Order: structure tokens, then C-alpha cells, then sequence
């Protein structure tokens, strides 16, 4: 028993869209709209399979036009924002001086716009960072992963700062060496 | 081999 | 894409079998034959679409060359009603019909009781005018045109008196030259030696 | 052996392939009690315009199997080098034969994905009401769509290579190279179908078509 | 930034039962988190889920070749894609690393909470078991549940309430499809 | 019972004039075609149109123009730039359910060097000879239409007020009266043959009738003779015993 989901969205007035395939909750690939390429979640996927980005681009164009149609059809009812729940967690149990990965898991939110920062001590870090696209959920909210690789120490603390419109105040989740 | 996509459809106008 | 039709003209006696041809250096995907009466629209006879195809429609037999480069139209026991222009047309799998120049087919009727004669006919009007009527010759006879500017001679025409199971050929000659008489009107035609000349 | 290019084929070969896949012979509920050359089955006056029909197999057991059965025919029909059986015009055909009684309760629709240079084009559809359907019938039906939409057998179309794959729910899948014509003439081109290979209709999953340009 | 947003989401869901023996296609259109109209292969036509979806369902059900394409997508689309990614998804195996350590909290002295963490594994079906001296304990067991790291690996922590005694060896056992016999990690 | 039509059947113009040829069809076909036909040349494609609002040049489009605003209709315009306008013009239509091109009846266009050349036919009936009567027991009437230009005539025979086709033969080609002249006048003969007995009945009335297609009620005529308009010219004869 399994599920493959082709999931797309368009958002106004942000004018961003996304197109991705999901297997059981993991991303197989998405299409980068700006660069018109297919990006496999894991690199191995992309010598086993292929997908022509163009097909997604055509879909996104129809999604755009349809959103405008629906927006108007609903007498311009806007989305109700739903704040995310954040949990920070680590790749594997922390071992002092052995490269690990911090995981900021952003869950149960909509619309799909989110400003995310890693604060080491209190200053923002953007070195070796990575992230995923907005992944789908059965309730039609979104999930998103952010990644900060580091080296475990007592000499440091971390803060994943998450901003979202359904949050009256920027959300902060802390993680200190155990 | 190739992934097939389902086409998004134009809504009723 | 060029289609050539062979022969340009054919004159034949009723009862004979004949073949006409449509040729090209290019391959055709479909090839057609049309028949046309003078001053009318051509009518489709048949379309052939596979090499070696033979189609049979009563006395007509159409064939597509095995290598898609030619077609033949065969008529068994030709009849006068088969008279007309036979046009070949070729398509190609994509873009439109090109036509040949046509074989002009003339089938001459069997004439059962020839009685060749040349008569003189007077104007209905009190006017002093006359025509000469060459008539009742069999279809073996040909009528030549005038070799004189002021003598008019029409080709032969077959009329059909349907009620009387009777057909006949004729040709008309006229002039206003004082020089001209029915004895001499058809001198340039080869006519039967027993042609009747009244009085 | 890689996909053959259109450019390799004689004008005649393309015209013959166009002709075969655009004008197949299709008839239901006919029967032959007559074997010829031990392999072929004869249906007198049962072809186009009253022609005789010679349905040709690869083996005598195949002909004996349908001999004196109420069959359905669906195949690519030719005249050139069709052996005569009588003085009537004879029309020939390889295989394409199945049992007339063996019908589905409801029409089976089979979808076909299509890509050109990897670019996804409109999905195509074919149908059959046969419980068992020849592979010939479905190849004809796909190439007909491809001929109509993509002009695969026009010399001057942009399509230069093409592949059709039948994706079965059971283990064995089948493939056709659209330009790997076994020769210039209908009787050579169409021989591929002589094995009378037949698929259970319920076991067919779907079809994939890949066409390629010069680009 | 204050502008009201408007969102359009599209989902084509392929549900597989027993390899590829039974497939279900669910196609869903979603405006501002609200599904409006869907196609469900068990139904075979579009159906409005809210009144906003109504014009779409009936426009779409009016096109016979649309419906026909949709009803055969179970094959052309679902099985097709299943087959494409079978080697690297369905049959993906990553073996968990197993580790046992005392928790770094707990109430309230003269007691011990033990932690079994299984990390970096694929797929999510997993049985984790605790043993005291070769005999399994089921009382006082508490688990996080599966945690999906994104990146195609799971992790889970299983905890055990211990009232510790002299001589004891605790064991964490992990049974998983990437290994042909159980994984055991020992603690004292 | 749909079909294609063309109009008018006969078209006559002075050189330097653009002219419209009409073609309608109600066969509900999308595709339409115009050809010209010349003696010994067959048909050559001028223009075609695969569907309403679309048209595309043929082999010999120079001098010609079409519009296709409606499905039913495909006007051809022959422009003064066309160097050899005189021809027989055929329209055709087809569907994708058959290879067949269906043809309209054709329109004959003659372009004159100038309008002074235009003359209606004189028409005369010549009565059967008493030699043919005694020799064959039959009686041939001859009708002669002479001095007409352009060659745009239709002759018919009327016996007792009813048109006849039986016993009739009309030359399929006219004769050129003055061949060394490009706008030569024409002549045409026809025969009607009946039994002597039928000719000998003074109740039987015979009429040769020639519909001529000439100048319109718009063309300028100044010259001495009556204007050579579209008209019927006739001659008659009655049976006699004698
Ligand atoms: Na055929």
C-alpha cells in the first residue's frame, strides 16, 4: 500500500507556484519555475528517471489563470491564515565534535509563505543552509524542512526563527546540546 | 523512463 | 509533382476494348479518375489507394501500379455514352490534388443500315438560302473541314430517333458563293463511292 | 538495434506504410472452411468490394485453429503479391484473426501517453470490444492516430524516429519501431503480423509513444 | 505585508493496494484550503464537493474524451509512475543505526528512564522492543512515534520506565525490512 | 440532396475589368477549390480553402484572389492583372469522410478586346428535302445559328411548344467564321429529324430557339445597330403535306 501525489499550487498576489511529486510523504522531485528545471530530492533518483520541466510550466500557467477565475467566483474571499507549529530536532542523537544536522520542521500552516532564520547564539547564520519546497498534507496545509549543518558543542546554542502571517509574534524554538 | 503528469484543466467560465 | 496522361485523344468504334494511362515519376498515395462532359463538372469514377489495387465498376476496370507510379483505365465493349474527357488526379498523403491533362475519348456508334446521301435543304423564309446535308453514312466515314473561307462545314453529329430504334450521322455544309453546290460541298471528305446525290 | 530513422526509407516505403495503416480491412462474423498453401485461410468474396480474401499465418496450426470458426478480422490488407485463389481479384492480410463469440461485456478503453522529444503531448485513446485482441489491431489503431496528428509517414514531416510500447499488467510487453519497416512493399511491411499475436484485453495496462525530431 | 492572499491547490493522488493490483485515482481542486470538486476513479466522473465546484463538475462531465482519459489514467498515469519509481521508492532500504543511552531529565531520583533511538532508516514500518535480562517489558513504554526527517529517512525514540536493580542488562530490539534478523543494542 | 452551384453560367467582360465568379455549396463541406480548365491543359488549381476564413494559394494563383467569409461561399475574383482570363472555371468542395472532390457546373468567361465585336446570332431553319423524304421516309430540319460573339449560346428545339431531345444533334463545337481574327464571330448548326409522316402533318409546329448571352443593362452602347443584349433568337417552320 502506497500513495503518489502530484501536488501543485498557485498563490496571489505573491505570484509564486510550485509543482512536485510526493511518494508516501517524501518528495521525489519538484520543478524550479525560475530556472525551468527538474530537481530530484535525492540525486540518485535522476539517473533512474526523468521528467521534462515544460510539462509542469504548462500546468502552472493553467493554475494561475484558474486561481484568478476562482478568486473572482468566490467574491474575492481571501484565505484565512493558519499559524504553523514548529519543532526543532536533530538528524541523529548529538555527539560532541561529530558533524550533525539541525532540522527545523514547520508544520500545519497556510498560505505557503514563511521567513525562516537560523540564529547561532543570537546572530543569523546562512552558511551550508538548505530547505525543501512546500510539501502537501491531507488537510491541505503545508509542511516544510529547513537544514543547518554544524559541529556539536557546549560553546553554542541555536534558535530556528520562523515568521508567518497567522502568527501575531515571530516564533522561536530553541535547541541546546544535551 | 518518464514520469507522466496529469494535465490541469481550465475551470468553467 | 507531374501527372502525364496517355493518349491525348482516342477515337474508337463501339464494341472495342480500350485502355488509357496515367503516369508519374513520383509516388502517389491515392489516385483518382474523373469523367467530364463538355462544359460541365467532372464526376468522380473511382479512387485507388493501395498499389496493385484493381477495382471493377461494370465495363470499367481501374488498376493502381504496384509501385504507386501509374494507373490504368480499361473499358470493355466501349459504348457511345462512354464518350468524354477522362481526367486522372493524384494526391500525395499530405497536400492536395493535381490533375492530368486528360484523355479525350470519342466512341463512335454502330450504324446498322447506312444509306449515305447528300441532300439540299431550302430556307423556311422566302430568302434564297440553302444548306447541304451529308447524312446516313456509317461511322467509318470522316468529315473534313472546309479548305475555303466562305464555305462552312460542321463536324459529324449522331442523332438518335429513340422511338424508331434508329441512329444517324450527319454534317452540314453551307455558303453563299455562287460557286457552291451540294455536289461539290463535301469534296474534301473521303465519302462512300455509292453516296446518293438526288437530281 | 537503435530506432531507425525515417530518412532511411524509400518514398515508396513511406507511401506503402501510410496506405497500410490508413486503410486496414475490418470485418466481423465471417468463416472459412478452406486452407491454401497449408498456412493461409480463404474467405470467398468476403473482402473489400467482393474481392476474395487470403488471411496468411506463420504456421499451419494457426490456420487449423480458425478453420471453420466464426471469426473477426482486423488487419493490414494489400494487393501486390497477393496470391490469387480464383479468377476474382484477391486481397491479402496477415493474421489479425480472433473469435467472434469472444466479446467483452463492456468496451475496453486503452490510453496512450505520447511524447515528442520528451515533450508530453495530449493523451490518446483506442477501444476494443474484443476479449482477445490482436496486437496488429492496436498497432494499426495507434499508428492511425499518429498518422493523423503527427504525420509520421509523410516524408516532409518533422517526425524522424518513433517507438510504440504496449505496457501489460502481465510480465510480457511489446514494442514497435515505426520506421523499422521490414521492406519497401506491403507484403514485406505487413509480414510482422503473421504470428497472429493476441493479447487478453483485461491484461493490457496502457501504451507509450515516443517520437523524435531532427533537433 | 497586509494584502489578502488567494490560494489554488491541485492534487492528483494515486492510491495503490497490493503492489499495483488495485489502483485508485483521486483528483482534487482546492481553493483557500477548501476542496471544491474532485474526480474519483471509484465514481468515474467529477463531483462538486462545495457549491463553488459545481460549474466545474458539470462542464468537465460534459466532455466524453476528458472523462475517458481520466478513467484510464489509473493505468497511463498511476501504474505508469508506480513502475517508473519502483526501484528507488517502494524498494528503498536504509538500515537504522541503533543507540541506547539514559535520558537527560526524568522524575524523580531512585528511578531511571532509558532511551532507545533508531535513526536514519527507510521505510517507516518498524517494531521496537525492550528487554530486561532477555525477558521483554511492555509496561512503562513510551514512544515519540515515527519522525520523518524529510530526506527519505525516519527516526524514532522509544523510552522505558526503569526501577533499576543489581546485575541487570537491558536490551533494545529493532525489527525492520532492511535487515534479515533483529538488531539488538545492550545497556548496563 | 445538397450540391454546388456556380453563377452566372456565362460571363462576358471588356479587358481591364476585374470580375467575380460565384460558387456556393450546401453539402456542409469545409474544403473548397477553384480550378481553371483550358483546351488540352486539364484542370489547374488556382486557390483552395480548408475551412471558413482560411485560404491558400494554388499552383497558379497569379492574377486571382479569393475570400472565404462563409462556409457556403467561395467567390473567385479574376483581376485585370491576370494575363489570359478567358477560360472555363470550376469550383469544387470536399469533406474528410471521402477522397471525392464534387464539382460545380462551371462558368464560362470570355474577355473581349472591346465591345464592338459583340453580335447576337442570326437564326434560320432549313426544311427537309423531298429527296430525303422519298429516299428515307424521314425528314431532317436544320437550324443554323450564325454571326454570334461571344460563343455563349444555348440552342434548343421545340415541337408543338415542348422542348425535344430525341432526334436532335447539335454541334458540340462552334465554327469560327473569320478564324484569323481573335474575336471571330461564330456559327453553330443543329439537326432535328422526324418521320416523313410527322413532317407532313400541317398541325406540327417546329421551332429552333437560341438563347444568347450578350451585353448587360449597364454596358454602354452608342453604335448604329441595336445593342447586342442577352436575348432569345428563333426561327420556325410548319409541317406541310405538301
Ligand atoms: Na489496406
Amino acid at each position: 500500500e502506497h500513495v503518489i501525489i502530484q501536488a501543485e499550487f498557485y498563490l496571489n498576489p505573491d505570484q509564486s507556484g510550485e509543482f512536485m511529486f510526493d511518494f508516501d510523504g517524501d518528495e521525489i522531485f519538484h520543478v524550479d519555475m525560475a530556472k525551468k528545471e527538474t530537481v530530484w530530492r535525492l540525486e540518485e533518483f535522476g539517473r533512474f528517471a526523468s521528467f521534462e520541466a515544460q510539462g509542469a510550466l504548462a500546468n502552472i500557467a493553467v493554475d494561475k489563470a484558474n486561481l484568478e477565475i476562482m478568486t473572482k467566483r468566490s467574491n474575492y474571499t481571501p484565505i484565512t491564515n493558519v499559524p504553523p507549529e514548529v519543532t526543532v530536532l536533530t538528524n541523529s542523537p548529538v555527539e560532541l565534535r561529530e558533524p550533525n544536522v539541525l532540522i527545523c520542521f514547520i508544520d500545519k500552516f497556510t498560505p505557503p509563505v514563511v521567513n525562516v532564520t537560523w540564529l547561532r547564539n543570537g546572530k543569523p547564520v546562512t552558511t551550508g543552509v538548505s530547505e525543501t519546497v512546500f510539501l502537501p498534507r491531507e488537510d491541505h496545509l503545508f509542511r516544510k524542512f529547513h537544514y543547518l549543518p554544524f559541529l556539536p558543542s557546549t560553546e553554542d546554542v541555536y534558535d530556528c526563527r520562523v515568521e508567518h502571517w497567522g502568527l501575531d509574534e515571530p516564533l522561536l524554538k530553541h535547541w541546546e546540546f544535551d | 523512463p518518464k514520469y507522466v503528469k496529469q494535465n490541469t484543466l481550465k475551470l468553467a467560465t | 509533382q507531374l501527372l502525364e496522361q496517355s493518349p491525348q485523344f482516342l477515337s474508337i468504334q463501339e464494341g472495342e476494348n480500350l485502355t488509357v494511362y496515367c503516369n508519374s515519376s513520383s509516388v502517389f498515395s491515392s489516385l483518382q479518375w474523373y469523367r467530364q462532359e463538355p462544359g460541365e463538372g467532372p464526376v468522380l469514377l473511382v479512387t485507388v489507394v493501395t498499389g496493385g489495387e484493381v477495382k471493377k465498376l461494370k465495363r470499367l476496370t481501374f488498376q493502381f501500379g504496384d509501385a504507386r507510379k501509374d494507373s490504368s483505365l480499361h473499358i470493355t465493349a466501349a459504348q457511345p455514352g462512354d464518350t468524354g474527357l477522362y481526367l486522372c488526379a493524384g494526391a500525395g498523403s499530405q497536400g492536395n490534388l493535381i490533375f492530368g491533362k486528360g484523355t479525350k475519348l470519342s466512341v463512335k456508334p454502330n450504324i446498322q443500315n447506312p444509306d449515305p446521301a447528300v441532300y439540299q435543304l431550302r430556307d423556311s423564309k422566302s430568302s434564297d438560302k440553302s444548306v447541304c446535308l451529308f447524312t446516313d453514312f456509317d461511322s467509318q466515314t470522316n468529315v473534313s473541314q472546309s479548305k475555303d473561307s466562305d464555305v462552312y462545314i460542321t463536324d459529324k453529329c449522331v442523332l438518335d430517333m429513340r422511338s424508331m430504334d434508329f441512329k444517324s450521322n450527319s454534317a452540314v455544309a453551307w455558303s453563299n458563293k455562287s460557286d457552291f453546290a451540294c455536289a461539290n460541298a463535301f469534296n474534301n471528305s473521303i465519302i462512300p463511292e455509292d453516296t446518293f446525290f438526288p437530281s | 538495434e537503435d530506432l531507425h530513422d525515417k530518412s532511411e526509407l524509400t518514398d515508396l516505403a513511406l507511401a506503402n506504410a501510410y496506405g497500410q495503416y490508413n486503410h486496414p480491412f475490418i470485418k466481423e462474423n465471417i468463416k472459412s472452411d478452406e486452407i491454401s498453401g497449408e498456412k493461409d485461410l480463404i474467405f470467398r468474396n468476403q473482402g473489400d468490394s467482393g474481392n476474395d480474401l487470403r488471411v496468411k499465418f506463420a504456421t499451419a496450426d494457426l490456420a487449423q485453429k480458425f478453420k471453420n470458426k466464426n471469426v473477426d478480422i482486423y488487419g493490414a490488407s494489400f494487393y501486390y503479391k497477393c496470391e490469387k485463389i480464383s479468377e476474382n481479384i484477391s486481397e491479402c492480410l496477415y493474421g489479425g484473426t480472433t473469435l467472434n463469440s469472444e466479446k467483452l461485456a463492456q468496451e475496453r478503453v486503452i490510453g496512450a501517453n505520447v511524447w515528442v522529444d520528451g515533450i508530453q503531448k495530449e493523451t490518446e485513446l483506442i477501444r476494443t470490444n474484443k476479449k482477445n485482441v490482436t496486437l496488429q489491431e492496436l498497432d494499426i489503431k495507434i499508428r492511425k492516430i499518429l498518422s493523423d496528428k503527427y504525420k509520421i509517414y509523410y516524408k516532409d514531416s518533422e517526425i524522424s524516429k518513433g517507438l510504440i510500447e504496449f505496457d501489460m499488467k502481465t510480465p510480457r510487453d511489446y514494442s514497435f519501431d515505426i520506421y523499422d519497416l521490414k521492406g519497401e512493399n506491403d507484403y514485406e511491411i505487413d509480414k510482422i503480423y503473421e504470428d497472429n499475436k493476441t493479447l487478453k484485453s483485461d491484461d493490457i495496462s496502457h501504451i507509450d509513444v515516443n517520437l523524435y525530431t531532427k533537433k | 505585508d497586509t494584502r489578502p492572499r488567494f490560494l489554488w491547490q491541485l492534487k492528483f493522488e494515486c492510491h495503490f493496494f497490493n503492489g499495483t493490483e488495485r489502483v485508485r485515482l483521486l483528483e482534487r481542486c482546492i481553493y483557500n484550503q477548501e476542496e471544491s470538486v474532485r474526480f474519483d476513479s471509484d465514481v468515474g466522473e467529477y463531483r462538486a464537493v462545495t457549491e463553488l465546484g459545481r460549474p466545474d463538475a458539470e462542464y468537465w462531465n460534459s466532455q466524453k474524451d476528458l472523462l475517458e482519459q481520466r478513467r484510464a489514467a489509473v493505468d497511463t498515469y498511476c501504474r505508469h509512475n508506480y513502475g517508473v519509481g519502483e526501484s528507488f521508492t517502494v524498494q528503498r532500504r536504509v538500515e537504522p543505526k541503533v543507540t541506547v543511552y539514559p535520558s537527560k531529565t526524568q522524575p524523580l531520583q531512585h528511578h531511571n528512564l532509558l532511551v532507545c533511538s533508531v535513526s536514519g532508516f527507510y521505510p517507516g514500518s518498524i517494531e521496537v522492543r525492550w528487554f530486561r535480562n532477555g525477558q521483554e517489558e511492555k509496561a512503562g513504554v513510551v514512544s515519540t512515534g515515527l519522525i520523518q526527517n524529510g530526506d527519505w529517512t525516519f527516526q524514532t525514540l522509544v523510552m522505558l520506565e526503569t526501577v533499576p536493580r543489581s546485575g541487570e542488562v537491558y536490551t533494545c530490539q529493532v525489527e525492520h525490512p532492511s535487515v534479515t534478523s533483529p538488531l539488538t543494542v545492550e545497556w548496563r | 440532396d445538397g450540391g454546388i452551384t456556380q453563377s452566372p453560367k456565362y460571363l462576358f467582360r471588356k479587358e481591364g475589368q476585374n470580375v467575380t465568379l460565384s460558387c456556393e455549396q450546401n453539402l456542409n463541406h469545409d474544403a473548397m477549390y477553384w480550378y481553371r480548365q483550358d483546351p488540352g491543359q486539364g484542370l489547374r488549381l488556382i486557390y483552395y480553402s480548408q475551412i471558413v476564413n482560411d485560404f491558400q494559394k494554388g499552383d497558379i494563383a497569379e492574377g486571382y484572389s479569393v475570400s472565404r467569409e462563409k462556409k457556403e461561399s467561395f467567390p473567385l475574383t479574376v483581376t485585370s492583372a491576370q494575363k489570359n482570363p478567358t477560360a472555363f472555371y470550376l469550383c469544387a468542395s470536399s469533406s474528410r469522410s471521402s477522397y471525392e472532390q464534387y464539382f460545380g457546373p462551371g462558368t464560362r468567361l470570355t474577355v473581349t478586346e472591346d465591345l464592338k465585336n459583340v453580335f447576337p446570332p442570326e437564326v434560320a431553319v432549313f426544311e427537309p428535302s423531298e429527296a430525303e423524304i422519298s429516299h428515307t421516309q424521314k425528314a431532317t430540319l436544320v437550324c443554323l445559328a450564325t454571326g454570334f460573339y461571344p460563343d455563349h449560346v444555348e440552342l434548343s428545339w421545340w415541337v408543338n411548344g415542348k422542348e425535344v431531345h430525341s432526334g436532335v444533334c447539335t454541334d458540340p463545337q462552334p465554327l469560327k467564321e473569320q478564324p484569323a481574327l481573335n474575336d471571330s464571330r461564330y456559327s453553330l448548326s443543329s439537326r432535328l429529324r422526324v418521320s416523313a409522316t410527322f413532317w407532313q402533318n400541317p398541325r406540327n409546329h417546329f421551332r429552333c430557339q437560341v438563347q444568347f448571352y450578350g451585353l448587360s443593362e449597364n454596358d454602354e452602347w452608342t453604335q448604329d445597330r441595336a445593342k447586342p443584349v442577352t436575348q432569345i433568337v428563333s426561327a420556325e417552320a410548319w409541317g406541310r403535306a405538301d
